[PDB]
């Protein structure tokens, strides 16, 4: 295996925690990459500091990390970003775009990400569903603009498994495109594939039943984006 | 000229006002800025000049 993938659900079991760390040792010995897909279960949303202490070791043992916007903001500070979203200028906007009252797609600075960064981390991806994919590398950072339409099929849409499809697409492009870790344009172009994979996965009832194929995902990616973004 | 220098002025009542004003300013300066931050979210001309 070239990528080792696990979730934070194993951290809720001590046996699985010890087995996970032994398996991570074995995988790092043979040259594999460690993919931490947080997916915080219900117990791990109790408090920030407890979850940080629980996940710090596995967090530091990971080369690739995927968290949702809610998970990242819970791990850093929930109330600060909640207040920041609710802020409205009192007299006039600071630019024309602030007048449109659009949905907030705030891109966290690497200075804000600094507490969660470590030396072996090659790629951090923050996902606002399929709408935004904030990526952070030791060299650069940015956001991939995506979309969603579950209203196109109101009676078959189901969001279960969409994040699994996004993570699977990320791994699929990482295993075959090593330049993603070092080239920003290539990274965004390959992350649009995972965006498309997540979009398709929301159109079917059932996670496993609705997982897209590579052909359908590439077709949707080429249909949604303009040809220069492929 | 030298007959209009400040030392020759008779402004003792104004000096008493000045010392009382300075005492009040030094005692109340920070509370006013805290109240301005608490009551006025954004700065506008006519508001209290605060911060840097």
């Amino acid at each position: 295996a070239r990528i080792f993938h696990f979730n934070s659900e194993v951290l809720t079991s001590p046996t699985m925690e010890s087995t996970l760390f032994k398996a991570i040792q074995w995988s790092k010995k043979f040259g594999g990459l460690i993919f931490f897909d947080l997916n915080l279960p219900l117990p791990l949303w109790r408090s920030r500091n407890e979850t940080r202490k629980l996940i710090k070791k596995s967090w530091d043992e990971a080369n690739i990390i995927e968290v949702s916007q809610q998970e990242l903001e819970f791990l850093l500070d929930e109330e600060y970003y909640e207040r920041r979203r609710n802020y409205t200028p009192q007299y006039f906007a600071e630019d024309f775009e602030q007048t449109k009252n659009r949905r907030d797609y705030y891109h966290y600075t690497p200075e804000e990400i600094k507490p969660l960064w470590h030396d072996d981390l090659k790629l951090l991806v923050v996902t606002d569903g399929t709408l935004r994919l904030h990526y952070y590398t030791p060299k650069f950072d940015g956001v991939v603009v995506g979309t969603e339409d579950v209203l196109i099929t109101p009676f078959t849409c189901d969001r279960t498994g969409s994040g699994d499809a996004v993570v699977a697409g990320i791994m699929r492009k990482l295993t075959t495109c090593p330049e993603m870790f070092e080239d920003q344009d290539v990274l965004e172009r390959q992350l649009r594939f995972a965006v498309a994979a997540g979009i398709i996965s929301q159109w079917t009832i059932g996670a496993v039943r609705g997982f897209p194929t590579e052909s359908a995902t590439q077709n949707l990616k080429e249909q949604v984006y303009v040809p220069s973004m492929w | 000229g030298e007959d209009a220098t400040v030392d020759k002025m008779c402004l003792e009542r104004f000096k008493v006002f000045l010392k009382q004003y300075n005492e009040w300013v030094e005692a109340n300066k920070d509370r006013l800025e805290e109240d301005s931050y608490k009551y006025d979210q954004d700065f506008y001309p006519g508001r209290r000049i605060r911060g840097k």
